[PDB]
């Protein structure tokens, strides 16, 4: 019965720790995937805007063939 | 000991915090400068009000509270308001840019810049506690900060404070005072993310409060100030057991044992009475029986739903004022014969009663009459799932078209989080249906 | 502080821009010298949004005034309040675009755009917390249209996380005979669809019809048209400039008005051109729309309405709910609570009660169809295309702008036909 008492409180400790651990890990994965998603969204926006700079210089080079 | 730390997040959480803490001070005789002449133990103490107030050596009684908002407009009014001396400046935390009604900005983009500072300031309050009992979190469902930052904070609080209890006061959205079209989105996202991290949540339907103010206080067009004065009375009735003590005072944790049969079923329905104008209350004194009977009128509930068409799992009555058990028992006996009160077959039908003897206080210039006795009913009814059903339907209408979703994806969120959140809500509605079915 | 940086480009942009600063400076009690002469402290509570405070209690508009045409600088300076703008914020060339979009966007305007971006940079970097930018311009000319959209692209490159708002004046043959304006507008709409977050479609066709039919003004001048524009611009910025229960800003407006990124072209409305029932019915009347579109030819995705003056908020709430019920079929069923109402106690000059309307209606396709019809009438004949290929442009860029605008129309039609069930 003493051995069972030990196992009950050890199970209570292990479940509270496991809940903290998995909540800690799920959050870190959520923040990291969100960071790379938002960065990729901003990078795609600038890439399209930078392709507008390449097309603009191309338009000027064509007029320079005046 | 058993201190409680209050956390007020976003405009709704902050402004309701203003109303609650002003009401607390009037209830305990605390002046706007924090001095409490009746308190003879200078610089400390173990009294019931010390669960919500710490004390400085100069005799100031300081709320165990943190105010957080991602923009400074609302908390700036606290910093320059009537009770500015009550709070140490580090208890009032503001950013520069709000979440713009966007859960993703409150949880990820903007919220992540301030979360560590907020947790540091919370730890400062927790370190002043000799027996910290848990947290009370005030926030809206619909705001980007109230939804996004709160759920981020609740996740971090579970990590930093193991399974220490966390209670919510959550403002459920209503069109009459809505601020954003995407409030159903924010509500479902924060309810899903917070569900595992909250032990008990008291939802407050702004439409229910709006209607009570119109119908009972004869207020033509209620403002936030009208709503918050009523809400603070209901919050005070719920926390009264933590801040006062007496021989018939049942602690809130003891009510929670009865109110939460399964961890996910932790949303009690609050019903409060009486809400009466000073002109109506004059010469009309409402008895224990009358205010108790009013607890079973759906018009007095904090969230719109019909418990007459659901089943009860718990019924708690929290009385304050001139109330004795004999009158409570007779009132309950009458109500049971004459009302539609059906319990599930796996729960006892008895009503848990708490009585706090100090009568309700009203803030000067309000619309509520001062009354000799009031009661707040906390019931666990399957009918509260109606609030989820209405919210989930509004979510479905927009999400079927992916309307406004790009504002969330642009902040790094994925559609999978929307559908994962919505599936959790679908399981929650199913849970409430299952608990109501008879045993086999 | 949530600052907005205002930019006005070209003749039309500088004209409606100057009137905007005149109107709101009066509303905030700012005189032409930048000194405050005010009754209420509601006038100064959110004054950061459009004004910088220099030492000495002087308020200077956070405004950048730009044109390839030198004359407009002097006309701005000589106009009322010309003496409030920062002189370093005047950026002008010597060329003039001659209603040539390619000159504004690719050649002469690109030569001047870096000089403007430097002014944008001092102003943006002084900002406590920048909301974003609001540009005034026309789409029918060359500078405001071509250089305006080039500026939008360049600003978005350096401020990709700020809101880009435009007041875009659409061309109409009733006010302008210049032939190539359907080209300039289509090329501009091509840019605006991709690179702005919210665009107010200020339609010269609608402005003319209101002055002629409703106000009975034959031969309406630009002062008559811009009188409607300044009333509109004051109304749709009221919730940015004054403290309200809604506490509006450019991002919150976009989040709530724009369900899909490309469908960000708003129909403004104003009333009166009175009881609260009259205001609400007029505000939803097609005659009061600043875009020549009939709302009953489409459906509202979202609506924002601001009522100004001393009136019963209960009565306003009842009437707004009433027009939604009696016109249910003209609001989409799959966006709940898509009509929002706000109130401001301070009325504009000369009225005790006014109402301003911001609609995201699928009927806006009527505006783009009208421009598409005029565009294709010329493009099928290749008329005056040498003005554009002469600046180095390739002719299928015209193909793409037309195709992109036709896509915008079809997308508005798609959500007009969508149902909840
Ligand atoms: N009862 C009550 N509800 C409020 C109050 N203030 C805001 N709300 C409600 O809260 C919702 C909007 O969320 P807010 O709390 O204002 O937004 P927020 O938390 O500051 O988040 P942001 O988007 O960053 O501003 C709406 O449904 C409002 O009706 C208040 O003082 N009392
Ligand atoms: N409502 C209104 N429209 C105007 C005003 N001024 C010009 N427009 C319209 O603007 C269009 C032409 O654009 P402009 O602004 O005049 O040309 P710009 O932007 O200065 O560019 P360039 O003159 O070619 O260098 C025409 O269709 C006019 O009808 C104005 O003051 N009010
Ligand atoms: C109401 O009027 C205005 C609002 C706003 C605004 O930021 C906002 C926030 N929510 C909303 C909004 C819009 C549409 C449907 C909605 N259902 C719930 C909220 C909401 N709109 C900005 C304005 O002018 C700049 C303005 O004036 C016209
Ligand atoms: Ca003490
Ligand atoms: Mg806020």
């Amino acid at each position: 019965k003493r051995e069972h008492e030990r196992e009950v409180i050890q199970k209570a400790i292990e479940e509270n720790n496991n809940f903290i651990k998995m909540a800690k890990e799920k959050l870190a994965q959520k923040m990291e995937s969100n960071k790379e998603n938002r960065e990729a969204h901003l990078a795609a926006m600038l890439e399209r805007l930078q392709e507008k700079d390449k097309h603009a210089e191309e338009v000027r080079k064509n007029k320079e063939l005046k | 000991m058993r201190e409680c730390i209050s956390i007020h997040v976003g405009q709704a959480g902050v402004q309701i915090g203003n109303a609650c803490w002003e009401l607390y001070c009037l209830e305990h005789g605390i002046q706007p400068d924090g001095q409490m002449p009746s308190d003879k133990t200078i610089g400390g103490g173990d009294d019931s009000f010390n669960t919500f107030f710490s004390e400085t050596g100069a005799g100031k009684h300081v709320p165990r509270a943190v105010f957080v908002d991602l923009e400074p407009t609302v908390i700036d009014e606290v910093r320059t308001g009537t009770y500015r001396q009550l709070f140490h400046p580090e208890q009032l935390i503001t950013g520069k840019e709000d979440a713009a009604n966007n859960y993703a900005r409150g949880h990820y983009t903007i919220g992540k810049e301030i979360i560590d500072l907020v947790l540091d300031r919370i730890r400062k309050l927790a370190d002043q506690c000799t027996g910290l009992q848990g947290f009370l979190v005030f926030h809206s469902f619909g705001g980007g900060t109230g939804s996004g930052f709160t759920s981020l904070l609740m996740e971090r609080l579970s990590v930093d404070y193991g399974k220490k209890s966390k209670l919510e006061f959550s403002i459920y959205p209503a069109p009459q005072v809505s601020t954003a079209v995407v409030e159903p989105y924010n509500s479902i996202l924060t309810t899903h993310t917070t569900l595992e991290h909250s032990d008990c949540a008291f939802m407050v339907d702004n439409e229910a409060i709006y209607d009570i103010c119109r119908r009972n206080l004869d207020i033509e067009r209620p403002t936030y100030t009208n709503l918050n004065r009523l809400i603070s009375q209901i919050v005070s009735s719920i926390t009264a057991s933590l801040r006062f003590d007496g021989a018939l005072n049942v602690d809130l944790t003891e009510f929670q044992t009865n109110l939460v049969p399964y961890p996910r079923i932790h949303f009690p329905l609050a019903t409060y009475a009486p809400v009466i104008s000073a002109e109506k209350a004059y010469h009309e004194q409402l008895s224990v029986a009358e205010i108790t009977n009013a607890c079973f009128e759906p018009a007095n509930q904090m969230v719109k739903c019909d418990p007459r068409h659901g089943k009860y799992m718990a019924c708690c009555l929290l009385y304050r004022g001139d109330v004795v058990p004999k009158d409570v028992n007779a009132a309950i006996a009458t109500i049971k014969t004459k009302r539609s009160i059906q319990f599930v077959d796996w729960c006892p039908t008895g009503f848990k009663v708490g009585i706090n003897y100090q009568p309700p206080t009203v803030v000067p210039g309000g619309d509520l009459a001062k009354v000799q006795r009031a009661v707040c009913m906390l019931s666990n009814t399957t009918a509260i799932a109606e609030a989820w059903a209405r919210l989930d339907h509004k979510f479905d209408l927009m999400y079927a078209k992916r309307a406004f979703v790009h504002w969330y994806v642009g902040e790094g969120m994925e559609e999978g989080e929307f559908s994962e959140a919505r599936e959790d809500m679908a399981a929650l509605e199913k849970d409430y249906e299952e608990v109501g079915v008879d045993s086999v | 502080m949530r600052e907005i940086v205002h930019i006005q480009a070209g003749q039309c942009g500088n004209q409606i821009g100057a009137k905007f600063w005149e109107v709101i400076s009066d509303e905030h009690g700012i005189d032409p010298t930048g000194s405050y002469h005010g009754d209420s402290d509601l006038q100064l509570e959110r004054i950061n949004v459009y004004y910088n405070e220099a030492t000495g209690n002087k308020y200077v508009p956070r405004a950048i005034l730009v044109d390839l045409e030198p004359g407009t600088m002097d006309s701005v300076r000589s106009g009322p309040f010309g003496q409030i703008f920062r002189p370093d914020n005047f950026v002008f060339g010597q060329s003039g675009a001659g209603n040539n979009w390619a000159k504004g966007h690719y050649t002469e305007g690109a030569e001047l755009v870096d000089s403007v971006l430097d002014v944008v940079r001092k102003e943006s970097e002084s900002c406590d917390c920048l909301q974003g930018f609001q540009l005034t311009h026309s789409l029918g000319g060359g500078t405001g249209s071509g250089m305006g959209t080039l500026l939008i692209s360049k600003i978005r490159e350096e401020y990709p996380d700020r809101i880009m708002n435009t007041f875009s004046v659409m061309p109409s043959p009733k006010v302008s005979d210049t032939v190539v304006e359907p080209y300039n507008a289509t090329l501009s709409v091509h840019q605006l669809v991709e690179n702005t977050d919210e665009t107010y479609c200020i339609d010269n066709e609608a402005l003319y019809d209101i002055c002629f039919r409703t106000l009975k003004l034959t031969t309406p001048t630009y002062g008559d048209l811009n009188h409607l524009v300044s009333a509109t611009m004051s109304g749709v910025t009221t919730c940015l400039r004054f403290p309200g229960q809604l506490n509006a800003d450019l991002r919150k407006l976009a989040v709530n008005m724009v369900p899909f990124p490309r469908l960000h072209f708003f129909m403004p409305g104003f009333a009166p051109l009175l009881t609260v029932p009259e205001l609400t019915q007029q505000m939803f009347d097609s005659k009061n729309m600043m875009a020549a579109c009939d709302p009953r030819h489409g459906r509202y995705l979202t609506v924002a309405a601001i009522f100004r003056g001393r009136m019963s908020m209960k009565e306003v709430d009842e009437q707004m709910l009433n027009v939604q019920n009696k016109n249910s079929s003209y609001f989409v069923e799959w966006i709940p609570n898509n009509v929002k109402t706000a109130v401001c106690d301070i009325p504009p000059r000369g009225l005790k009660m006014s109402a301003t309307f911001i609609g995201n209606s699928t009927a806006i396709q009527e505006l783009f169809k009208r421009i598409s019809e005029q565009f294709t009438a010329m493009f099928r004949r290749k008329a005056f295309l040498h003005w554009y290929t002469g600046e180095g442009m390739d002719e299928m860029e015209f193909t793409e702008a037309e195709s992109n605008m036709n896509d915008l129309v079809s997308e508005y039609q798609q959500y007009q036909d969508a149902t909840a069930d």
